């Protein structure tokens, strides 16, 4: 099963996402990027049913990019998250719901604050200092409850996330083939190569 | 749900 | 109740129980029992006094004494024992509230106070 | 078949006039006089029962209509247009309010809904405007007593007192002199009967005059007892006898 | 005049001008002849070219193995009506295992044309058709007018100068009706009939179009050097 | 006003006859069919010298074996081309073969009279549809907004049509080579065009069985213009 | 058929104008004057009621100034009934945006939507356009205080100070003369009333013939208050500025 | 639904509603497009009949369709918004299905398609709008400038103008624009665009808007002072 | 003026001129008649022989509805066919629901309401036919005549088309000279005579006689065409009466 | 002047198509009369069979809408039958939905509301008919309610319709001015029909045979029409006093 973690530190949001794509007892890919850039300062990671995940992410990406062009303005992470929630909240009562869980990591330029949002396929939304979806969830929550602080630096955030992934590699019974880590700060969205 |  | 009020205004006539009865049964039948309403419909109109029962599937019946709900068998026992033709008002209230009491005491579904 | 009139029959003329709305107002002008007066403790609406034939039973034709227990309506212009508006007004009071909030709409919002129906007949495809002006008197807990006029355009205005139709210009002048902010309901009825006598030619009695009030709650007209908060309708139509009683003290 | 704006308007004398104008499109169309015996039914059509570089517009359309028509007027309207016949002939076969009677094919065309003369927005069909066929009651020739009027005939002609061919057939009636079990002689009589409607121009190899259906003859069209025999 | 599908007292559809006037105002297009192929040529007619002429696309590919030249309200042709391409590909999907040039033309012409009160008016553009199929070989069709289509050995449409058609009447024979047909299109275009014919204001194209439908380069057409000038100066 | 009686409300004149839009604008030119003035610290909306009566209930009356949400208000010029149709649409769009994004709608987005609806009635449907011009007074945290107008054409433009309805030519000249950029709300109130007082077709400008509204950051700290002036409050501001 | 055929043929084979739509464009404020060697510039007229305008919030004449394509127009402003919205949606729809931004030619062909559809659809009038669509195709350094009009015809232009007195500024460009050597730099290209507008505008104050689009989604709108420096330099050279 | 350009428009008279114009198309058509006999109805029609090329007895004008109702009309023949097609749908739906064949008065109103509907809207044209129809039901014989307005009544005899005045005169004599009634076989003979007499108004072109009948005794209350010997017997009687 | 072709207002605020529909009402040249007894409502109408070829039994302008409600029409028969079929349908639908027989005055209102729509919607023309509904209502007793193309309706003590309505109206007006009651004080409906016929004779100044009249009677729980013989008995009684 797929690991998607999020940690909001002092001045950024860091999203770790598992690189493996698996169907049954087959490993389809070992270098998958389970993320879309919604806007220059907003990143969404996603895990769930095949097709639904990408189809939903790309649909959300298109709608946010359209808003940006029309108003020549970037929607706040709070606004983007509310839009995404409402799209998932529609889908549950639809003929075939999107089975997608998402994390939304954004830097609000107006408030100069990093924001992390956890939304499940039902459209259940919460703002958290740290979040996770799937079996890895419970473990990472207990570990971050201990080590996490609000005033942590980006480097401190990465080390704590490094510890989570290390611990998950031992404890989890599936090979999730490592993670891709992406930081969201005032300067935008960049990928951490060394992990 | 409620239901005399 | 809303549609009966509009009908009363449209016709310039006080509404009739048979109208409410017809409108209720045709609605409940449309929904094939999925609207779980079991109603005892009573009233006075220019035609006279009327008492009907209507089940959730949209079947209706006429009677001098009716009971519905989980306590219907406790209530009917009292009604079958004590009812007679040509009841007075004071006798009918007594018999009615006695039939509810039977339900309140002997049925776990029924309880608290009696509304008349 | 099919309604192939999907286009507006009311358009702007080079002068900026909407012809059909003006012509509708002209139809209202030809119509019999009706008026409304607002007192401190009630509202009165009145009109003449212009009987088409003496063989006709004028009681059967209601020019003053109950919309809700606390809201009454009277008109000037085309009677049939009024009758269908009353039907639509009564229904929208239920569908767009009572079935949502579990209470009757306040006067101004029911007026707003009637106004909307009449604006649509002014813009929608293949229809002419309604050929009526309405006077709607009503009470509600938070606004108190109120009186509104509604025109074929869909425009509505609140009035202390006004008149519409045949002798409106004269009637409005008469009301301006008699109206004050300290009028009791009985005073307003007296002024309403005086004002209406000027615009009537023939017989002037309870059988030729239609008059209703929005006043105190009428528990005797509720039809049931046992719920303290239900005190009965504020709309009451005056009887033939009740009008004649007040014509002796005239 | 004031009553020719649309098909939904009668004139004060009870005339439908839009229908009469559609009838005019036919008279402008190139001549086509129809005639039958007891055994065979023949269509003969004079095809019209745009210029010397252009082809000669096809006049005869096959509807089934036992039925087809020739057209005079708007070709696109002939395509719509022929396509409708093809479907009705097809429906009759698939559902009832029954070859559609020529008389019933006429009744169906009539009813289709009529709807377009009583409804606003639409227009009448701008084409006349000569339907030939062999069914359970033998050989048949029908004339369709876009007014809706369909007529069963021994012979007829429609289009420009059609009156010449129609007069000839009216004289030859007793002769050509008796041409039984001789397809070539019935075509000869058809070619001699259409010849009464020619002026200046004569029948060439790429000009003449012939079709035949009969007792043991499926509806077949003859064009090019196949009709050189009859020139 | 009056119906859009109304017949005139002469038995013609007003709106169709009026669209035929719009086509007469259009830029010239010429088609010549031979046993070696079918040539299609157009006048580009740029409204200003600042207009990049190569962007003027009045010769259009429908399939590998069917080309198309247009004249009139050329904007109206986009949906006709779209339908033709779809018809050609769809038929290949259903039957695993090339669609007959006549069938493709018939499909385009079925749109023509789908107007009333469907689209609001007829098309204001005529098409020369050129192609090859195994059954009837090299073919040139004229598709009108009436829904009628004629096959032609050679045909001119647009402003210089009746002048060009009279020239094609004399010049066309059954033994024309492709090289001869190319020069003949250039010759008649140069005759009826307002501005002087060069490689930038006129465009050639052909359809052969071997190479299919090709729009000629400006460098290639330039050489055929130079070849024409020399052979006309030769007598 | 029915074609005979169709006015064709959505066609161009030979000059390339929209007949029904031009005639609708002619209609609006007869409506009571509405003025908007935008200051550094707030916005003013002033509007003249059309020849009132002594028997019109003024305190419960609203024909000119309407509330779209807590941050945005409109002044109306034209058919009141037509305006109410559009106002309820705008009120719903504002609440749809709030439901979706959990943020109050930016002023321009609401204005663009209403303007896009008006445009539609000029290009398709064959219905008459809305005989309404709006002055939008609003605040958001992107552009701050904003004044816009829309007209039956569906065109909208931004303004420092603008008038719609009657005598706009005269009104716009007076505003263009006395308006400065560093101007404050109290000054903008005085300008709005002085402008109406000079352009009015009435003998004198009184409290019973006016609707007045301000959108102020004059709300305790970092927030925005809408004030729809009561009859007695309009009477007070008329004495203060020295018009009565 | 309202089905009435508003765009129909006349006896002389003209569609008057489409031609009257071009008259709306003629009335619209002047718009000019000039492509240099490595850039395209979109100049636009702002009629100075409207002062007391808030230039911060007033809809700007040049609209971004994507990060790499811009659309300016002449004619009915309200009509232009409907084309811009449709174009912006199609731009995102193309990125979503083709995994590549639209070419300038493709976006033009789409907008032109929409304009055409509104000339033979029941119940609708043509768009009273002509557009100039300019930009650079993905991973391409070749400048692109296209024009559309109510009829739905579109074509590529070295340089082009539309709107009121476009005849005059087209005259200027036809003699002043050399194809063999187009404006080499951004400066040269902006200067020629400002010069072309000064033939028509009136005052070189807040009446001229300039937008410079460079390759790889590099789009910037010049300020009042930046444009005023071009206006100053042009007239100082003219005094000779 | 202009009140006659659109269908469903009342003139200042209170008339629908488009319907009155439809009547002109009817007056222009060939003669058709109906005769109500003792236990049934007889229908006859004039078929103009335009050309020798017309196949005799092939272009049948009289139409059956269900199995017991005969329909004949004068005016626009296609409009007649359209009305009968609807009649067959109405008769089918009635029999489907109520089991019994549609009674004639019931069937009459089905056509009546349909024809009247084509006078309510400007989007449709009135019917260009007068339709004579009838047959035998449980309550006996019924003859009806239906005009473009949607007006219909029961008739002892009916006539419409170019020779209607001539026919109406001959029908009025039979009613006077046979109060006790007329037999089915007599009515066939008389029908033939009345068409031949009414042909004086279409005397230019020679014609072809076509008769049908529904009789309780002669056809078992079913609609049948008069053919062979009985048709020739009626033609002979008719030819003898004009000479 | 297209404001005279469809149902839109004229500058005078008038609907000409409604006014011209009223004129179509008299096209038949037939006069109808309706009166109320104690226990009954009687409606009489002139019957004119100009053609000898017509089956006189099928020539009627009186319709049995429901068992209780009768309707006489003044206007052309096509529009009359259109109105008849709709009223029959409406009366049946009402009984099914609300579980009691549609009252006379409620059907009148419903048909009047339909008439109003034709005066407001352009694509529908008004029907050129005046509908007179009669019954013995179980609440209101003997009832006369009349509808017109404008969508107007009202109750009547008595009424008359047709070319000579004003002559019949004044004749009835003058009778009720004497008696000072809203009905005919008569036990049997037979004598109320005799009154109706007698007062029409006096008003029109014409004598009637059995085939010249058409009578409809409403009693409690049925409305029925009289045969030629039933009318002959009525005419004999009138003559013998
Ligand atoms: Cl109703």
């Amino acid at each position: 099963m797929d690991i998607i973690l999020g940690i909001r530190v002092q001045d950024s949001v860091i999203l770790a996402s598992s690189k493996a794509v698996t169907r049954g007892i087959s490993v389809l890919k070992d270098s998958d990027d389970k993320t879309r850039q919604l806007s220059p300062h907003t990143l969404m990671s996603f895990a769930g049913e095949a097709g639904d995940t990408v189809q939903f992410a790309e649909y959300i990406q298109a709608n946010i990019q359209l808003y940006s062009i029309r108003e020549d303005y970037e929607l706040s992470p709070q606004a983007v998250s509310s839009f995404v929630r409402q799209e998932l909240a529609k889908s549950i009562r639809s003929r075939r719901p999107y089975q997608v869980n998402v994390l939304i990591g954004g830097y609000d330029k107006k408030k100069n604050k990093p924001e992390l949002y956890q939304i499940d396929y039902l459209g259940t939304k919460v703002e958290l200092p740290y979040g996770a979806h799937g079996y890895s969830g419970f473990y990472t929550f207990s570990l971050l409850d201990h080590h996490y602080r609000p005033d942590m630096t980006t480097e401190e955030g990465l080390d704590l996330l490094k510890l989570c992934v290390q611990e998950l590699e031992k404890r989890m019974p599936m090979d999730f083939k490592g993670v891709i880590v992406k930081i969201v700060d005032k300067d935008g969205i960049r990928q951490v190569d060394d992990f | 749900x409620a239901y005399x | 109740g809303s549609n009966i009020e509009l009908h009363s205004l449209y016709t310039s006539r006080e509404p009739r129980v048979v109208s409410a009865l017809q409108m209720l049964k045709q609605h409940l039948f449309k929904y094939q029992g999925h609207i779980g309403a079991y109603l005892i419909v009573a009233g006075v109109d220019p035609t006279g006094s009327h008492l009907f029962s209507i089940h959730a599937h949209g079947s209706t019946d006429v009677g001098y004494y009716l009971s519905l709900g989980s306590g219907s068998l406790a209530a009917m026992a009292v009604l079958e024992s004590h009812w007679k033709q040509d009841l007075t008002k004071e006798e009918a209230i007594k018999l009615a509230s006695d039939a509810i009491q039977a339900g309140i005491w002997n049925d776990l579904g029924s309880g608290s106070n009696v509304d008349v | 078949m099919t309604d192939r009139y999907s286009f507006s029959l009311t358009t702007f003329s080079p002068s900026g006039k909407l012809g059909q709305i003006d012509y509708a107002l002209t139809a209202v002008k030809q119509g019999v006089t009706s008026l409304g007066i607002k007192a401190t403790n009630g509202v009165v609406i009145a009109t003449e029962k212009k009987s088409s034939s003496p063989l006709a039973m004028s009681e059967t034709l209601s020019k003053v209509s109950l919309l809700t227990p606390d809201i009454g309506a009277v008109y000037s212009g085309m009677g049939p247009d009024y009758r269908v508006l009353v039907d639509k007004s009564r229904k929208v009071a239920h569908t767009s309010y009572k079935r949502i909030y579990g209470e009757y709409p306040p006067t101004k919002l029911l007026v707003s809904e009637v106004a909307k129906i009449m604006q649509e007949a002014t813009q929608s495809g293949g229809v002419r405007p309604f050929g009526v002006s309405l006077l709607i008197a009503g009470h509600d807990e938070f606004n108190g007593f109120s009186l509104y006029q509604v025109d074929p355009s869909g425009s509505y205005f609140p009035w202390k007192a006004t008149a519409i139709g045949k002798g409106s210009v004269a009637a409005k002048t008469f009301l301006e002199k008699r109206w004050n902010d300290e009028l009791e309901l009985e005073d307003a009825i007296h002024i309403a009967l005086l004002t209406l006598k000027e615009s009537v030619e023939g017989e002037f009695n309870g059988d030729t005059i239609e008059l209703a009030i929005i006043g105190d709650e009428n528990p005797d007209l509720l039809g049931y007892t046992g719920i303290p908060t239900d005190k009965g309708p504020r709309f009451r139509k005056l009887t033939s006898q009740e009008i004649n009683d007040r014509l002796e003290a005239l | 005049n004031n009553y020719d704006g649309d098909t939904v308007t009668f004139s004060p004398t009870g005339r439908l001008f839009q229908v009469e104008y559609a009838l005019e499109a036919i008279k402008q169309g190139s001549v086509t002849v129809g005639l039958r015996s007891n055994t065979h039914a023949v269509l003969v059509a004079l095809k019209r070219n745009a210029d010397e570089l252009s082809s000669y517009q096809k006049k005869i359309i096959k509807c089934d193995e036992h039925m087809g028509l020739s057209l005079a007027g708007l070709a696109p309207d002939a395509r719509v009506l022929s396509n409708y016949l093809r479907q009705q002939c097809n429906y009759s076969s698939l559902v009832f295992n029954r070859k559609l009677a020529v008389e019933r094919a006429g009744h169906l065309l009539c009813d289709k044309a009529q709807k377009n003369t009583q409804s606003y927005g639409g227009r009448p069909y701008g084409v006349g058709l000569l339907i030939i066929g062999y069914d359970k009651s033998g050989a048949h020739l029908l004339e369709f007018q876009p007014s809706g009027n369909v007529t069963e005939l021994y012979g007829t002609a429609i289009g420009a100068r059609s009156q010449g061919a129609k007069t000839y057939l009216e004289r030859t009636l007793d002769t050509f009706i008796k041409i039984d079990g001789n397809p070539d002689e019935l075509i000869k009589a058809g070619v001699e009939a259409i010849s009464q409607s020619l002026r200046d121009e004569s029948l060439t190899v790429d000009n003449l179009s012939i079709a035949i259906v009969g007792k043991d003859t499926p509806f077949t069209i003859y064009d090019g050097e196949a009709v050189a025999k009859y020139i | 006003d009056r119906g859009v599908s109304t017949f005139s007292p002469e038995g013609r559809l007003f709106q169709v006859e009026y669209s035929l006037e719009a086509i007469k105002l259009g830029s010239t297009a010429i088609g010549i069919a031979t046993k070696e192929g079918v040539v299609l040529g157009v006048e580009k007619r740029a409204t200003s010298p600042l207009l990049e002429s190569d962007s003027i696309e009045k010769i259009v590919e429908i399939d590998r074996h069917i080309g198309c030249a247009m004249s009139g309200l050329t904007a109206d042709a986009r949906s006709m081309i779209e339908h033709a391409r779809t018809a050609a590909v769809t038929h290949n999907l259903y039957y695993d073969e090339d669609i007959n040039v006549e069938s493709l033309t018939q499909s385009v012409c079925d749109l023509a009279l789908r107007f009333g009160e469907l689209m609001s008016r007829p098309f204001g553009v005529a098409l020369l549809i050129a192609g090859h199929d195994a059954d009837d070989g090299y073919q040139l069709f004229h598709a009108e907004p009436s829904g009628t289509f004629y096959r032609y050995n050679a045909k001119a449409i647009g402003s210089g049509s009746e002048g060009a058609q009279a020239e094609l009447l004399n010049e066309w024979h059954s033994s024309l080579t492709l090289k001869e047909a190319e020069l003949l299109v250039l010759k008649i275009l140069k005759q009826v065009m307002e501005e002087k014919l060069d490689e930038n204001n006129a465009q050639l194209s052909c359809i052969t069985k071997q190479d299919g439908f090709k729009i000629y380069d400006n460098e290639k057409t330039a050489e055929l213009i130079k070849e024409l000038k020399e052979k006309e100066a030769a007598e | 058929g029915s074609r005979r009686y169709d006015s064709r409300t959505t066609i161009f004149s030979p000059e390339g104008r929209l007949y029904q839009v031009e005639y609708a604008l002619e209609s609006i030119s007869h409506a009571g004057t509405a003025i908007g003035i935008m200051a550094s610290d707030g916005i003013v909306l002033a509007a003249e009621r059309k020849v009132t009566s002594t028997l019109l209930e003024q305190d419960t009356s609203t024909e000119k100034l309407y509330k779209l949400n807590d941050k945005i208000a409109v002044a109306v010029a034209g058919l009141t009934a037509d305006a109410e149709i559009l106002i309820n649409t705008a009120r719903i769009h504002a609440q749809n945006y709030l439901k979706t994004y959990n943020e109050d709608i930016p002023v321009e987005i609401l204005v663009r939507r209403l303007s896009d609806i008006k445009q539609g009635y000029t290009q398709h449907g064959g219905l008459r356009p809305f005989g309404v011009s709006f002055i939008y007074a609003g605040y958001d945290d992107r552009y701050g205080y904003q004044l816009y107008t829309s007209n039956p054409s569906g065109n909208y433009t931004g303004w420092k100070a603008i008038s719609v309805g009657a005598n706009t030519s005269a009104a716009q000249t007076l505003l263009q003369m006395d308006y400065k950029d560093d101007m404050k709300v109290d000054d903008a109130i005085e300008l709005a009333l002085k402008t109406l007082s000079k352009t009015t077709d009435s003998s004198a400008l009184t409290y019973d013939r006016l609707e007045f509204a301000t959108i102020r950051k004059g709300a305790n700290d970092g927030e925005v208050y809408q004030k729809i002036f009561k009859p007695q409050e309009i009477k007070d501001i008329l004495v203060k500025t020295g018009i009565t | 639904g309202y089905d009435r055929a508003l765009s129909i043929f006349s006896p002389d084979g003209h569609i008057f509603q489409v031609e009257y739509a071009l008259e709306a464009v003629k009335r619209g404020t002047c718009a000019v497009g000039v492509k240099g060697k490595n850039c395209v510039v979109l100049g636009c007229e702002r009629r100075s009949t409207l002062k007391l305008q808030d230039t911060r919030i007033t809809p700007s004449k040049v609209s971004k369709i994507d990060s790499h394509v811009v659309l300016s127009f002449s004619g009915l402003n309200a009509d232009s918004r409907i084309l811009i919205e449709k174009a912006r949606v199609e731009a995102q729809s193309h990125r979503l299905t083709l995994e590549d931004p639209v070419t300038v030619e493709y976006l033009t062909r789409y907008v032109a398609g929409v304009q055409q559809r509104y000339t033979q659809s029941g119940g609708v009038r043509p768009f009273g709008v002509s557009t100039l669509i300019a930009g650079f195709d993905p991973r391409d350094d070749e400048p692109k400038l296209y024009q559309t009009e109510p009829s739905g015809i579109y074509s590529s232009w070295s340089a082009q103008t539309i709107g009121r007195n476009s005849k005059t500024v087209r005259e200027f460009l036809e003699k002043n624009y050399d194809r063999k050597e187009p404006p080499a730099t951004v400066e040269e290209c902006v200067k020629l665009t400002v010069r072309s507008l000064l033939e028509v505008v009136q005052t070189g104050a807040k009446n001229i808007e300039i937008t410079v689009v460079k390759p790889d989604s590099d789009i910037v709108a010049l300020s009042s002072e930046e444009i005023n420096q071009y206006v100053t330099q042009i007239e100082q050279e003219k005094q000779e | 003026t202009g009140y006659d350009l659109s269908n469903s428009v009342f003139s200042p008279d209170g008339r629908n001129f488009q319907v009155e114009y439809a009547v002109k198309a009817v007056e222009n058509g060939t003669t058709s008649i109906g005769i109500k006999c003792n236990d049934g109805v007889v229908f006859a029609v004039e078929k103009l022989i335009t050309s020798k090329l017309l196949v005799p007895q092939k272009n049948v004008k009289i139409q059956v509805v269900d199995r017991h109702i005969g329909c004949v009309y004068s005016g626009l023949i296609p409009d007649g066919r359209h009305l009968v097609n609807r009649g067959r749908e109405e008769a089918a739906s009635f029999k489907k629901l109520y089991k019994t064949p549609i009674p004639i008065p019931a069937f009459a109103d089905r056509l009546g309401q349909y024809v009247q509907a084509h006078t309510l809207y400007n989007s449709v044209r009135p019917f260009g036919v007068s339709t004579i129809f009838g047959g035998v039901d449980k309550n006996g014989a019924h003859l009806y005549m239906l005009e473009p307005s949607g007006s219909y009544w029961g008739y002892k005899g009916a006539a419409t088309g170019k020779g209607r005045q001539s026919a109406k005169a001959e029908l009025e004599k039979l009613v006077d000279h046979h109060p006790e009634g007329l037999s089915a076989r007599e009515a066939v003979k008389q029908a033939a005579k009345i068409i031949y007499l009414a042909h004086e108004d279409n005397k230019e072109k020679d014609f072809e006689l076509e008769i049908s009948w529904c009789s309780l005794s002669e056809t078992n209350g079913l609609h049948k065409f008069v053919k062979g010997d009985l048709l020739q017997e009626a033609i002979d009687f008719a030819q003898k009466e004009i000479n | 002047g297209y404001d005279r072709h469809i149902t839109i207002f004229s500058p005078e605020g008038r609907l000409y198509q409604v006014e011209y529909a009223f004129k179509a009402t008299n096209q038949t040249n037939i006069n109808s009369l309706a009166v109320r007894g104690k226990d009954c409502t009687v409606v009489i109408s002139q019957k004119k069979v100009p053609d000898k070829l017509l089956d006189p039994t099928t020539v009627s302008y009186i319709f049995c809408i429901s068992r209780t409600i009768g309707m006489v029409v003044n206007g052309p028969i096509p529009d009359a039958r259109n109105a008849a079929l709709r009223a029959k349908a409406e009366a049946a639908e009402f009984r099914y939905k609300y579980g009691y027989d549609m009252p006379c005055d409620v059907l009148a209102k419903r048909m009047a509301n339909l008439s109003q729509i034709y005066t407001q919607r352009a694509y529908m023309r008004p029907l050129g008919v005046i509908l007179t509904f009669v019954s013995v209502d179980e609440e209101l007793g003997p009832s006369i309610y009349k509808t017109d193309p404008a969508g107007y309706y009202v109750g009547y003590k008595a009424t008359a319709t047709g070319p000579k309505q004003q002559e019949i109206t004044t004749n009835l007006e003058n009778h009720f001015k004497k008696s000072k009651i809203d009905h005919i004080n008569e036990e049997s409906w037979e004598k109320v029909v005799e009154f109706a016929i007698t007062h029409m004779i006096d008003a029109l100044g014409t004598e009637f045979s059995k085939n010249d009249l058409e009578v409809g009677v409403a009693t409690k729980d049925k409305f029925f029409t009289l045969s030629a013989e039933n009318i002959e008995e009525r005419l004999v009684a009138i003559a013998e006093q």
